[PDB]
């Protein structure tokens, strides 16, 4: 065989790499935790450190509530029976407030109060966690596109369970903590909106949720197939154009007409992706509050 | 509705986008040429983009694209046919005037720097702290090329500090002196490495570097050019 | 024509087949024996197609549809305005998606660069012929592949997946969704790292992978790396389309009833199959 370069043959380990340190408040790296010989075949052996800080702890804190008021919640109904709990594992499930609540905070916990609860806790983990992406950067004097970027995923995250539940009117229209049982929400809006096929954004969607596996298999195999002139290498090729990049470049000219460039191919991947939940969230959003069936509107465009 | 004004909204939006990203990725490459070097004719119905500039760290300067394209070195190639469209052949040995396969692009003849000014890549030796942790140890190791000989033995293992990674294989040859391999480019096995590219007499022919602890980029180019057409070229 | 830097690239050789009768490009185009293949195909097919649109009456696109043989005809052949015309389509599209990979990989060669893009078209050519042709002959019956209509293979969707009730609980497609929820997210993550390296806060100085690799410490506690993360999406790709071809393969062939009902097993193993309270009993 040809090595593939799928794995590495041999591993190379030296001393831990605190990383670079920019206006970091180094008080608040970890430790360097162990090396991974298993890691170490795919990608990177070294675990750690981990920056923590202020808003991390919020995060991580806001986050295991929201995960435990649930886990909770599956035992009461587990009826405490550690048997039950793992057999209906997949089938608990904690629902939001009944729509006679509407959009109040009156519901009692076993009504949809404890769901309130739980909820509020991830809205404040996510949120957090997302300054936290945003400042992360900042310290280090690079560019925000990895916030703008989460914020297109939390874009459909909060039509889904906080916009779209307020403009119908209820805490009814979102969705429910629960592994079987929110698969069986999701079937259900669309056969309750007239077929999601019909929703234009959502055909759009799966175009570019499909475009993204696409593009990322195409990008993949690419530098891979010229990482014998140091193609994974990219930043430096973008500073200093290589073989790897021309080659590159050529490969896809010949085949398809057109081709990028070593900055231009990451511009168009993350565009591909971050339109999926871009889009999504404006057809979810349009389903219930302005479009009733995809199919009637289908007909009429009205 | 809004519904359906939300759509076209939409499609003129993704338009502008399409654009702006096919735009974005012509700032290398552009404009086209004609065989000859001389500017095309026809150039899309997309315009060059405003250029932008990149701060190279380490007062490495800067850099602006798009700008002036210049290979910067002779091509020892010749047309095979009167028209536009066909290949070009090699008018001397193609390994060592580094076209087709065996290309090479004329990079700065810098090093690669860590983010702290260091030389990104330094043989083992130079290293401190850095060992083989897994895998076969090829340090000692007897290549063997193409046509099932002996060529040299590895030496060292050169490797990438801040990403931890084995790049390059020291090889010493017959004549005493050595050359670099690039990682990807080899078979490693228990009691050998094998290169399929090359065959031991082509060994010899891998350009050389200057400083015996590192590599500048364009030397890694010409290194890697060079093992890479021995699978086309190697072929006798 | 070329592009600044091409000239030294467009050596002779390469070809698989033909030798040099075909090696030749066409503007940016590389032609090669396999790309005459793929053009008749692709030509005959569209002609097929256009026939087809006739004994169809129509002439517009979001009607257009070729269907396969009704069941009847098993595997056996089937007139042409009755299935045959989509047999002989079928064929056409596989004829042309062959004929390109093996295109791929003679411009390949001649770059002299990996085969990991040939390699991985195939898989979802793998994953066209599971739908049209493994998952139909393994069903004995051409009539349960697919249409080609923009939106009747949408049905052909729908419909076949109810026919199992929620297909969400095919345990496969769970798997594959993931994969492709995944990849994404990668995807999503490697674009914008490597532009918020390249392109600083206005004025700073370009960053380095070092900061890249740094970021994702400072954050998640781990980084996979330049050469690591494009192993990874090249992976996560793949997979989500082979658990695809995996969950089709099997949905109707081995499994033929409701998907909700294959979650029993587990809720019946001995140990809690009859405790009290819960969900189920
Ligand atoms: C409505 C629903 C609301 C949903 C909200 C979800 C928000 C999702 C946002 C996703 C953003 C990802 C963008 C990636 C990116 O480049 O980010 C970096 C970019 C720069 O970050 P940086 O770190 O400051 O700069 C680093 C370097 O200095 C500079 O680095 P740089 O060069 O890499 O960045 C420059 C960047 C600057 O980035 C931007 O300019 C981003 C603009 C975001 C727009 C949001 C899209 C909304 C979709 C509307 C669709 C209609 C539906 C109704 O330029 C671009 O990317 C160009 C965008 C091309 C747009 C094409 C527009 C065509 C319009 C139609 C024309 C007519 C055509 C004729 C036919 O980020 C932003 O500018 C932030 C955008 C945040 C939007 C907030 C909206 C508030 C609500
Ligand atoms: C995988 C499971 C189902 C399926 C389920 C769905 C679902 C569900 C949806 C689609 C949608 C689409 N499907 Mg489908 N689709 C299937 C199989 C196919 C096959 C095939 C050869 O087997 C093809 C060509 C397509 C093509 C398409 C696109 C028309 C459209 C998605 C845009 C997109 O971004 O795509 C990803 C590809 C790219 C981004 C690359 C660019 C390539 C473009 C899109 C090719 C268009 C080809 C044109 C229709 C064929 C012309 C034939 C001529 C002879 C050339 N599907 C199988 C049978 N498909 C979406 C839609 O909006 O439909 C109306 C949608 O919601
Ligand atoms: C029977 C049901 C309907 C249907 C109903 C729906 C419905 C209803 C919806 C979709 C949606 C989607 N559908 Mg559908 N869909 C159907 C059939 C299909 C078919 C097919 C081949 O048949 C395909 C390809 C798709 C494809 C898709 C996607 C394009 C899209 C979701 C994108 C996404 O990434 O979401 C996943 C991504 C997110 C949810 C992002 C937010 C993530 C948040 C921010 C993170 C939280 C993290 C947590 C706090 C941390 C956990 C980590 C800890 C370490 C544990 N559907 C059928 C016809 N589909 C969604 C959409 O956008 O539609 C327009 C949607 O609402
Ligand atoms: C209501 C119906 C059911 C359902 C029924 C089905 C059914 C039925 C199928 C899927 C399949 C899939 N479903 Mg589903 N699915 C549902 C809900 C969902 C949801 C959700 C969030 O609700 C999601 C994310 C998904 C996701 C998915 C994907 C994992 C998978 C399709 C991708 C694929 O295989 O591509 C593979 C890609 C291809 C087959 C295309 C190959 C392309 C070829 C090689 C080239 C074409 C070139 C073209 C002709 C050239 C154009 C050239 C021009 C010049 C442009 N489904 C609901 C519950 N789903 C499909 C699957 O697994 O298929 C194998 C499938 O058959
Ligand atoms: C977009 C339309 C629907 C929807 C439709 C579907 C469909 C359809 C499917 C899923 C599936 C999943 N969905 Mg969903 N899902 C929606 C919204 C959400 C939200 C949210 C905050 O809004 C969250 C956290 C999730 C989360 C999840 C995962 C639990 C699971 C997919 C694994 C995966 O690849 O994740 C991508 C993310 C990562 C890889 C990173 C984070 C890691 C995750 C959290 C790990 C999950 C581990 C799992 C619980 C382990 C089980 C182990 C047991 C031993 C078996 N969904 C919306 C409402 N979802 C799949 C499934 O298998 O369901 C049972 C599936 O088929
Ligand atoms: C185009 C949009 C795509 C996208 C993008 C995206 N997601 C993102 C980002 C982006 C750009 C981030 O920057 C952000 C990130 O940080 O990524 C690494 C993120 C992210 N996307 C996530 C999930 C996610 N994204 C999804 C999807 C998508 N993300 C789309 C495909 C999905 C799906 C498919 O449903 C999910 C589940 C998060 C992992 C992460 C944001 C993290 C976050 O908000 O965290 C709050 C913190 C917690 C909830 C902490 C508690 C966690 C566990 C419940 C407890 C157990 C953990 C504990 C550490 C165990 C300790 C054990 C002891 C024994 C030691
Ligand atoms: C398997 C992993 C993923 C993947 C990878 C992938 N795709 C690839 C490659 C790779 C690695 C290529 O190298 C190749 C390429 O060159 O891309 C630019 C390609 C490609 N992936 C394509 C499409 C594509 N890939 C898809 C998916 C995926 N591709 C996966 C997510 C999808 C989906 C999600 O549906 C589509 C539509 C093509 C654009 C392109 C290959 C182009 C090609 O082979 O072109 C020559 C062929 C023709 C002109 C054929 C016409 C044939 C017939 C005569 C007529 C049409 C018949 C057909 C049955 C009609 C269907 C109609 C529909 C309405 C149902
Ligand atoms: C290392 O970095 C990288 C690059 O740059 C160095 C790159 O460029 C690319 C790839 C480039 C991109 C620009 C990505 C863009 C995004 C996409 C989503 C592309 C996919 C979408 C398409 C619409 C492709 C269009 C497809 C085709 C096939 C157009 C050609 C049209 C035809 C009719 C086919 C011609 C047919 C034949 C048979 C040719 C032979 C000719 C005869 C006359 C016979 C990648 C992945 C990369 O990773
Ligand atoms: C072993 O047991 C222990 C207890 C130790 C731990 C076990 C825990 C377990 C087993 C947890 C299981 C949890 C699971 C499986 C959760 C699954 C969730 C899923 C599948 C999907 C989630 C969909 C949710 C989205 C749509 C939610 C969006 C939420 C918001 C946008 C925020 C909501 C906002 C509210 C209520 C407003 C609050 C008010 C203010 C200030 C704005
Ligand atoms: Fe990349």
């Amino acid at each position: 065989a040809e090595y593939q370069n799928i794995f590495s043959q041999v591993q190379v380990r030296g001393p831990a790499d605190l990383g670079m340190t920019e206006d970091v408040n180094l008080a608040n790296r970890s430790g360097v935790g162990p090396f991974s010989t298993l890691l170490g075949w795919f990608g990177n052996a070294q675990l750690g450190p981990i920056y923590l800080g202020s808003l991390g702890v919020l995060s991580l804190f806001s986050g295991l509530m929201w995960f435990f008021t649930i886990g909770i919640w599956f035992w009461k109904q587990a009826g405490w029976n550690p048997a039950v709990f793992l057999r209906d594992l997949f089938f608990f499930s904690l629902e939001p407030p009944a729509p006679e609540y509407g959009l109040s905070f009156a519901a009692p916990l076993k009504e949809g109060g404890l769901w309130l609860i739980a909820s509020f806790f991830m809205f404040v983990a996510v949120w957090s966690w997302w300054g936290r992406t945003y400042l992360r950067a900042q310290a280090l004097g690079m560019g925000k596109h990895t916030a703008w970027a989460f914020l297109s995923a939390i874009w459909l995250w909060m039509v889904l369970g906080f916009i779209r539940p307020i403009l119908m009117g209820s805490w009814s229209e979102a969705v429910p903590y629960g592994i079987f049982s929110h698969l069986d929400w999701t079937n259900n809006f669309s056969l309750v909106h007239g077929n999601l096929f019909y929703n234009p954004f959502h055909g759009l969607s799966i175009a570019f949720l499909y475009g993204s596996a696409l593009l990322f298999a195409m990008h993949g195999a690419t530098i891979l197939a010229v990482s014998r002139f140091g193609g994974e290498r990219e930043l430096e090729q973008i500073a200093d154009r290589g073989t790897a990049a021309e080659r590159a470049a050529l490969f896809w000219r010949w085949t398809m007409g057109f081709n990028a460039t070593m900055e231009g191919i990451h511009r168009w991947a993350i565009w591909m992706a971050v339109l999926v939940t871009l889009t999504g969230g404006i057809g979810i959003l349009l389903s219930g509050t302005v479009v009733d069936n995809w199919y009637v509107w289908g007909q009429n465009h009205g | 509705d809004l519904a359906s004004l939300a759509i076209y909204s939409f499609w003129i939006f993704l338009a502008g986008l399409i654009y702006y990203l096919q735009t974005e990725n012509m700032r290398e490459g552009y404009p086209l040429e004609n065989e000859d070097g001389t500017p095309a004719a026809n150039q899309g119905p997309f315009p060059l983009p405003k250029p932008k500039t990149f701060i190279l760290p380490h007062g490495r300067g800067t850099l602006t694209v798009p700008g002036p394209e210049s290979e910067d070195r002779p091509i020892a190639l010749a047309r095979t046919a009167v028209s536009e469209g066909f290949p070009h052949a090699p008018t001397g040995d193609p390994m060592k005037d580094g076209v087709g396969p065996a290309s090479w692009v004329a990079r700065r003849d810098l090093p690669e720097l860590d983010g702290h000014g260091h030389n990104k890549i330094k043989p083992m030796k130079a290293a401190a702290g850095f060992h083989v942790s897994a895998g076969k140890n090829p340090i000692g190791l007897p290549v063997r090329g193409c046509d099932l000989e002996i060529a040299g033995k590895v030496v060292d293992i050169w490797v990438d500090i801040p990403e931890q990674m084995a790049r390059f294989l020291e090889v010493e040859l017959k004549d005493g002196s050595t050359r670099l391999l690039p990682m990807q480019m080899v078979k490693v096995q228990s009691n050998r490495v094998h290169v399929n590219a090359l065959s031991s007499d082509l060994f010899a022919g891998i350009p050389t570097i200057k400083s015996p602890t590192e590599v500048t980029l364009l030397e890694e180019d010409k290194i890697c050019g060079y093992v890479a057409g021995g699978l086309m070229y190697a072929a006798p | 024509a070329l592009l600044s830097f091409e000239r030294k690239y467009r050596v002779p050789g390469g070809t698989l087949v033909g030798g040099n009768l075909f090696d030749f490009w066409v503007g940016p185009f590389y032609v090669g024996f396999f790309g005459v293949a793929t053009f008749f195909f692709a030509a005959l097919g569209i002609i097929l197609i256009a026939w087809s649109a006739v004994l169809q009456g129509t002439w517009n696109p979001q009607l257009i549809s070729v269907y396969p043989p009704a069941l009847e005809y098993g595997l056996g052949g089937a007139p042409l305005a009755k299935g045959g015309l989509w047999q002989i389509i079928t064929i056409c599209a596989t004829g042309a998606f062959v004929s390109w990979a093996l295109r791929e990989v003679e411009i390949c060669r001649k770059l002299g660069i990996g085969y990991h893009i040939p390699f991985a078209f195939a898989f979802a050519i793998l994953a066209y012929l599971t739908l049209v042709l493994f998952r139909p002959v393994m069903m004995g019956a051409w009539g349960y592949a697919f249409p080609y209509g923009i939106w009747t293979h949408l049905d052909w969707v729908s419909n076949t997946g109810y026919t199992y009730g929620n297909f969400h609980y095919n345990p496969a497609h769970m798997i594959a969704i993931s994969f492709f929820f995944t990849n994404a997210l990668a995807l999503a993550l490697h674009g914008a790292l490597v532009l918020s390296a390249a392109n600083p806060e206005k004025g700073k100085e370009m960053r380095t992978p070092d900061h890249e690799d740094t970021f994702f410490r400072d954050l998640v506690g781990y980084s996979i790396g330049t050469l690591g993360i494009h192993r990874l999406g090249l992976l996560l790709s793949l997979s989500a389309v082979f658990f695809s071809a995996l969950c089709m393969i099997i949905t109707g062939t081995i499994w033929f009833d409701q998907w909700v009902d294959w979650w029993q097993w587990w809720v019946k193993l001995p140990w809690w199959a009859n405790i009290p309270g819960g969900i189920n009993g």
